[PDB]
């Protein structure tokens, strides 16, 4: 749901940050 | 249902699991989900599931920060189900663990609670450790209280509240810091094949008595000091959960006769006593000599006594014992006998990658500068170990605190905290550390996957496609050769002028097929010819088996011939010590062990022929000089490194350099880039090479292969039809 969402959007651009 | 097995996670993060989209779907969850993983003894952690395209469909990927909060190990089995319904939270109270809370004070929220949190919507539970890293320490949190229960969300909007004395840790958990399978960098497919052999008979003991199925009980490691060896057996344990027992031959050695064997045994007997265990026997060509070689007593006697306590491992349950080694062939060979130590694992010397990867492991505490390039100095450290890098690093950090922290610190046995936070290494203090490191194993051979691509190479397309045909071809479509009875080549030999691009096309096929490219360079050849120890050969090959998939290249086939006169020399053949052994190992090598070898050299009149008779590199490729269309890609490659203008003609140097080798091409390059070094360094006493510099270059560049040798290189090649 929407509220988690943002925890994943969190996640999702720490990884892809951390490919550098 | 909704069980799933514990693996290794690429992604660090103390909150992202992974799962394969099939078991996405039976859980009917989506990317970003989060869910709730239940372990052992009544603990649980809460955590975001990702997705990828490595993690096996039955497995579910986590680090060892999930992993220990859980009380599980790698190999376990959990249970995973998905909450949807958890809301951020409103207060948290969380608390260091003193194991990590020394040497240091300060404002620890501010240094590392509140990065850890700032807009990161972390889930937490309970009880939860979580591990933050920086300041060049690595520092553990516990979750003591939480307004909502068991867990909820961090969010920017929530109070973090921190205060009172450090935790110490509980006995029901492991520290954080301990070595584990992360902390090893190079070598990871060593490290897998380990895993294989050790996990499932120390994890789950009760399915090897339950099935007619043997462990493994002895693995023997090898290669140079300082590259790991130790550092697996111990990671090994730790992740297992076996006990770890120490062992080393100076340590037995100097025990007085009868008190290494007794010393021997007891360690055994405390194995079993302990069981599952694992000991460790470092420097085994110490302990355990060739009988043959040694003349004392003690050390025949203290052979034949670990010969029998490696024996009976078949009534000591569930205990193994690896070894460490210098050389393989430096033991006695009864160890290596079914039984005791059969199996083996090369460790060898770290890649340009594996390099990098140890440099990034040791600094994971590190604040790096935007100046610091590790993968420029991966590079750069040719012959370095694990442990010549891990100082490395540890020099470079330790400058960066004299430089800036040892203005800033006490007469007291404790730093701020945020002193240390903002305490950055930069590339000056990294060079540094390169200039006073010496590599520990520069002489060894280094067999890696080579960086060599297909666009480095000009002109030759045919030729590149050739290699995938001889390479390639025999594993990609197997159904083919099977159907018309075609027997795959075991190598091709490289004939012609000098300086067209012999080497780079056999690592470029080494590259696409992701295999492991094994430089034998005609030093190397001369070296055994020289010392008649042409026994070496045997070791080249053996690299090459256990490296497999591999390409084996012999370069300068023809050096000894050269080193023999090469024109007149005596009068003997072209047979000799060097290559008759390889010849001997081709021909006890198959195709089945995915090993293709090729040879290169530039004066096949004095090759020994037998090394293109069926069986060995019986195929032949001519690699003429490039061509007009060929010389200009490659003076356009070469030119990649600097800065060129644009009134350069480089079609029109080509039409000029007709009777150049790629090699001449290089040398006019850097002529050319020489010039305008010196042109630019004189005006100050210019921003890119002119048209004037490369026109200076061609009246000094000269064509190596005069037409003479032209004429003879192409001769034989029309001979050979
Ligand atoms: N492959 C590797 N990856 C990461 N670190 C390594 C590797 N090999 C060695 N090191 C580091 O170098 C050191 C090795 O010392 P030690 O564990 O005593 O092993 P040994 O003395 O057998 O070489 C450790 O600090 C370890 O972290
Ligand atoms: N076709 C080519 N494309 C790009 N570079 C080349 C080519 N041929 C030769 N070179 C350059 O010349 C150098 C020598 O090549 P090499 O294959 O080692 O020649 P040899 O084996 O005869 O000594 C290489 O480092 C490479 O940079």
């Amino acid at each position: 749901t929407n509220e988690a969402q943002m925890a994943a959007a969190a996640a999702l651009a720490r990884l892809e940050q951390k490919q550098s | 249902p909704n069980r799933l097995i514990v693996d290794e996670a690429i992604n660090e993060d103390n909150s992202v699991v992974s799962l394969s989209q099939p078991k996405m779907d039976e859980l009917q969850l989506f990317r970003g989900d989060t869910v709730l993983l239940k372990g052992k003894k009544r603990r649980e952690a809460v955590c975001i599931v990702l997705s990828d395209d490595t993690c096996s469909d039955e497995k579910i990927r986590m680090n060892r920060v999930v992993r220990n909060n859980l009380r599980v190990r790698l190999g376990d089995v959990i249970s995973i189900q998905p909450c949807p319904d958890v809301k951020y939270g409103k207060r948290i109270h969380v608390l260091p663990i003193d194991d990590t809370v020394e040497g240091i004070t300060g404002n620890l929220f501010e240094v590392y609670l509140k990065p850890y949190f700032l807009e990161a919507y972390r889930p937490i539970r309970k009880g939860d450790i979580f591990l933050v890293r920086g300041g060049m320490r690595a520092v553990e949190f516990k979750v003591v209280e939480t307004d909502p229960s068991p867990y909820c969300i961090v969010a920017p909007d929530t109070v973090i509240h921190c205060e009172g004395e450090p935790i110490k840790r509980e006995d029901e958990e492991e520290s954080l810091n301990e070595v584990g399978y992360d902390d090893i960098g190079g070598c990871r497919k060593q490290l897998a094949q380990i895993k294989e052999m050790v996990e499932l008979p120390l994890r789950h003991p009760a399915l090897f008595k339950a099935i007619g199925v043997k462990p493994p009980r002895g693995i023997l490691l090898y290669g140079p000091p300082g590259t790991g060896k130790t550092l697996i057996a111990r990671a090994v344990a730790n992740e297992t959960g076996a006990f770890f027992f120490l062992i080393n031959g100076p340590e037995i050695m100097s025990k007085l006769a009868g008190e290494s064997e007794s010393n021997l045994r007891k360690a055994f007997e405390e194995a079993e006593k302990n069981a599952p265990a694992i000991i460790f026997i470092d420097e085994l060509d110490a302990i355990a000599p060739k009988r043959e070689k040694t003349h004392g007593e003690v050390e025949r006697r203290i052979v034949s006594q670990l010969l029998t306590l490696m024996d009976g491992l078949k009534q000591r349950a569930h205990v193994i014992v690896m070894a460490a080694t210098n050389r393989p062939n430096s033991i006695d060979p009864a160890l290596r006998r079914f039984g005791r130590f059969d199996r083996e694992v090369d460790i060898g010397i770290p890649d340009a990658t594996g390099r990098l990867e140890i440099l990034q492991i040791h600094t994971k505490n590190m604040k790096l500068a935007d100046d610091v390039d590790l993968e420029q100095v991966a590079n750069e450290t040719h012959g370095h170990v694990g442990a010549d890098l891990a100082a490395l690093c540890s020099e470079a950090a330790l400058q960066a605190i004299r430089k800036k922290m040892d203005l800033i610190d006490l007469e007291d046995e404790t730093i701020d905290a945020e002193v240390m936070n903002s305490l950055a290494v930069t590339m000056d203090d990294f060079r540094w550390a390169l200039s006073q490191s010496n590599p520990s194993a520069l002489r060894e051979t280094v067999v890696e996957v080579p960086q060599v691509t297909w666009e480095d190479i000009g002109g030759l397309e045919d030729v590149k496609r050739e290699l995938q045909e001889l390479v390639q071809y025999p594993v990609e479509h197997p159904d083919k050769f099977l159907k018309f009875g075609m027997t795959p080549s075991k190598g091709v030999l490289f004939y012609g002028p000098p300086g067209c691009g012999k080497t780079l096309l056999a690592k470029a096929i080494a590259n696409e097929c992701q295999a492991n490219f094994i430089s034998i360079k005609g030093p190397e050849l001369l070296t055994m010819w020289f010392g008649e120890s042409e026994a070496n050969v045997r070791e080249i090959f053996d690299k090459a088996r256990q490296a497999a998939p591999c390409v084996l290249f012999f370069d300068e086939l023809d050096s000894i011939a050269k080193a023999r006169g090469g024109n007149i020399g005596d009068g003997g053949g072209a047979a000799d010590r060097v290559i008759n052994q390889i010849l001997t190992e081709m021909d006890g090598m198959s195709t089945k062990k995915n090993v293709f070898i090729i040879g290169a050299t530039n004066r096949p009149d004095i090759i020994d022929p037998a090394i293109l008779r069926p069986g060995r590199l019986d195929q032949l490729i001519y690699i003429p000089l490039p061509d007009e269309k060929s010389r200009v890609a490659i003076l356009k490659a070469n030119l990649r490194k600097s800065p060129v203008a644009k009134d350069v003609d480089l079609e029109f140097l080509a039409k000029m350099t007709n009777g150049f080798s790629g090699a001449d091409l290089t040398e006019i390059c850097q002529r050319a880039c020489k010039l305008a070094i010196r042109e630019s360094i004189e005006s100050e006493i210019v921003p890119e090479i002119r048209r004037d510099h490369f026109e200076e270059a061609m009246r000094f560049a000269r064509r190596s292969v005069s037409d003479n040798d032209i004429r003879k290189y192409e001769m034989f090649a029309q001979t050979l039809q």
